[PDB]
């Protein structure tokens, strides 16, 4: 059977500026099978409350979501997103690059 | 809306 | 222009642990307006999208019931494929269903769609003739023989060609031009130095609407790919979506580079120059 990797990504809604409110988003996407751990971090801890968009596919079948939460960026704060699936050895985690 | 008619695969 | 409605049907088998679970997600282009998730309570259609909350307690009342249905009719083709390929209850698969019509500026039908996978991999789908399947192996061949059994492309070619195609048309009118109009893309040039020999462009497109959109670097005019860092289209989370593209380029030429976005909001194409 077909098994695909996901694709992750984190970034912002709006840009980044620091103490304006936005929205930290996690796009994951190319993967086989549907089921998929997906934990938005703040300083290496979970940001519980998070939300994502209802499960949907590409012309190629793979899997797609979006996780996010209403946030504030700080000069300091480090965010991430921690993702697991079975083709991955372990959690996979990417930091946010502002400008990125 | 989605359709209406089902058929087995 | 070019318009379209879309379901997107995702059946996954689930054993021991209850009986499989059932995600419907329905797009007009590529705004998402309707979802329904079996494994809710009180499991119901739901708006996702704020010009379809002006259907009556009929729409949503059908709908949940023509989800219900489907959700049944897909654990017994789950079975049914299990046989074909004599696979086990040690296996969580999954069956993947798509249809939907393609409009061009007409209203009249250009392409209609019928699809589905199994476990990943393509099953069966209609042809565009909509009279004609086309199997993947030897198991889609007993489903497309059932499928010319009871005469059933007839159907479903009458829903694409017919009602579908009207509920694009009725969708569209009740969105107005926030679904109909093509929204443009916020584009500008930021310049990172990456060292003494080198930095970085990155052409940013931020809020289009739709996602289908073209990012070039060119230099001196003329096409330049492979120092090109392209990131996939990403949604925004406001039904506005973002890309960029990025060059490493030597630090003083940086002026012989210029970006070029190609989208449908765009009245003619972009191109941007970093300016010191
Ligand atoms: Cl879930
Ligand atoms: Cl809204
Ligand atoms: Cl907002």
């Amino acid at each position: 059977m077909i098994q695909r990797t996901p694709k992750i990504q984190v970034y912002s809604r709006h840009p980044a500026e620091n103490g304006k409110s936005n929205f930290l988003n996690c796009y994951v996407s190319g993967f086989h099978p549907s089921d998929i751990e997906v934990d938005l971090l703040k300083n290496g801890e979970r940001i519980e409350k998070v939300e994502h968009s209802d499960l949907s596919f590409s012309k190629d079948w793979s899997f797609y979501l979006l996780y996010y939460t209403e946030f504030t960026p700080t000069e300091k704060d480090e965010y991430a997103c921690r993702v697991n699936h079975v083709t991955l050895s372990q959690p996979k985690i990417v930091k946010w690059d502002r400008d990125m | 809306s989605p359709r209406w008619y089902f058929y087995y695969l | 222009g070019s318009h379209s409605m879309r379901y997107f049907y995702t059946s996954v088998s689930r054993p021991g642990r209850g009986e499989p679970r059932f995600i419907s997600v329905g797009y007009v282009d590529d705004t998402q307006f309707v979802r329904f998730d079996s494994d809710a309570a009180s499991p119901r259609e739901e708006p996702r999208a704020p010009w379809i909350e002006q259907e009556g307690p009929e729409y949503w009342d059908r709908n949940t019931q023509i989800y219900k249905a489907q959700a049944q009719t897909d654990r017994e083709s789950l079975r049914n494929l299990r046989g074909y390929y004599n696979q086990s209850e040690a296996g969580s698969h999954t069956l993947q269903s798509m249809y939907g019509c393609d409009v061009g500026p007409d209203g009249r039908l250009l392409r209609g769609h019928d699809q589905y996978a199994y476990d990943g991999k393509d099953y069966i789908a209609l042809n565009e003739d909509l009279r004609s399947w086309t199997a993947a192996d030897t198991a889609a061949q007993i489903t497309q023989r059932k499928w010319e059994a009871a005469r059933e492309a007839e159907q479903r070619r009458a829903y694409l060609e017919g009602e579908c195609v009207e509920w694009l048309r009725r969708y569209l009118e009740n969105g107005k031009d926030k679904l109909e109009r093509a929204d443009p893309p916020k584009t500008h040039v930021t310049h990172h130095p990456i060292s003494d020999h080198e930095a970085t462009l990155r052409c940013w497109a931020l809020g289009f609407y739709p996602a289908e959109i073209t990012l070039t670097w060119q230099r001196d005019g003329e096409d330049q790919t492979q120092d090109t860092e392209l990131v996939e289209t990403r949604p925004a989370g406001d039904r506005t979506f973002q890309k960029w593209a990025a060059v490493v380029v030597p630090s003083g030429e940086e002026q012989r580079y210029t970006c070029h976005v190609q989208h449908e909001g765009l009245p003619k194409p972009l191109t941007l120059r970093w300016e010191p």
